[PDB]
């Protein structure tokens, strides 16, 4: 079906953590970061991946690399992961608490959070992406 | 030949001028823009070093 | 005043950085100015001085 | 001016003001402008 | 919202580690005065490629 050509479609397609994420607010003081994602039905509308794997994938992936970025920044300035608290029941926010020695420079977290946001992938078939339907009344999905 | 020399460095050098006044030159307005504060402080701190 | 205009510059720069501004066009006649004959034949004349 | 409209979301007896924001808001984009424009392409080929 | 002495410029070193004193003029401040600084930092906005951002344009 139709319903089922988009939901396959969904399935091989590949989607980047960045294309879920509202406005993000981090707080400064302790280094606390509460980020936004859209409603759930919303979310399964250009979606259907469910909240549970954003909740792992987030966790774990996103973590990591934002450490990567944070301790690259921290390399090249030079010249931990505390707390965790997503919206478990409702998928409507993840804040992550941060600490930090007071010795370093700011950071940008602003930039930061959004290019790590923007790296890491829920989940994608290695090397493809952008699967579309194109129409001869023949049901064919075109994929990059 | 290019050369690269910190804008704080040539700021400071122009004027007698205190880091306040840099900073309330910047961007006094608005008391508190979260982006150009936090953008002017790191500026700031790097000369600083 | 050279230290004035160059807060507004930095000041500008950051507005830029944030989107808080379009970015020029060199790459339009908008940004853009005409140099004649006798001009450059001072700069060069002087330059051999 | 149809055209505009509709693909803005606005109506044709839309305030000035509200479709002018809207228009500014729009073309600062180019994706924006490229569906705007496919539209408007598409209105002025058929009545051409 | 930061911290600038005023005999000095010198932008001084955080007070959650200790009492504030600028590293050049070696002025004594009350570090409690501006406890609590607080940064409410906002992502700018057209900060995230949506596939519903143009359902909101
Ligand atoms: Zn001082």
């Amino acid at each position: 079906s139709d319903k089922r050509a988009s939901a396959f479609c969904k399935e091989v397609n590949k989607l980047v953590l960045s294309e879920v994420v509202r406005q993000v607010r981090v707080t400064e003081k302790t280094y606390a970061i509460r980020l936004d994602l859209y409603s759930r039905d919303e979310y399964q509308d250009e979606y259907g991946v469910l909240q549970e794997e954003i909740e792992s994938t987030f966790s774990n992936r996103f973590l990591k690399i934002l450490n990567r970025i944070i301790k690259s920044y921290l390399a090249k300035s030079k010249q931990n992961c505390k707390h965790l608290d997503f919206d478990y029941v409702n998928g409507e926010w993840a804040t992550v608490e941060l600490v930090f020695p007071i010795n370093t420079e700011k950071l940008l977290m602003v930039s930061l959070v959004e290019k790590a946001c923007s790296e890491t992938v829920i989940h994608e078939i290695p090397g493809i992406t952008r699967c579309f339907s194109k129409p001869d009344t023949v049901p064919k999905v075109i994929t990059e | 030949n290019e050369y690269l020399i910190p804008s704080m460095m040539i700021l400071k050098a122009l004027l007698e001028t205190s880091d306040k006044e840099i900073f309330e030159g910047i961007v006094g307005k608005d008391l508190g823009n979260t982006f150009l504060t936090d953008r002017v402080e790191l500026m700031l701190r790097a000369y600083k070093s | 005043d050279k230290f004035r205009l160059l807060l507004f510059m930095i000041r500008k720069l950051y507005a830029l950085v944030a989107g808080e501004c379009c970015a020029d066009n060199p790459d339009s006649p908008q940004h853009q100015e005409i140099l004649l004959g006798g001009f450059l034949y001072g700069q060069i004349l002087k330059e051999k001085i | 001016l149809e055209a505009a409209s509709e693909y803005v979301g606005l109506s044709t007896d839309s305030p000035i003001a509200l479709l002018n924001a809207n228009l500014e808001e729009v073309y600062r984009d180019d994706e924006k402008l490229q569906g705007l424009d496919a539209a408007m392409k598409g209105k002025m080929n058929g009545l051409t | 919202s930061l911290i600038f002495c005023s005999e000095c410029g010198n932008l001084l070193e955080s007070t959650t580690a200790q009492w504030t004193t600028c590293d050049q003029c070696q002025s004594v401040y009350p570090s409690e005065q501006f406890a609590n600084l607080v940064v409410e930092t906002k992502s700018s906005a057209s900060a995230f490629p949506s596939a519903l951002k143009l359902k909101h344009s």
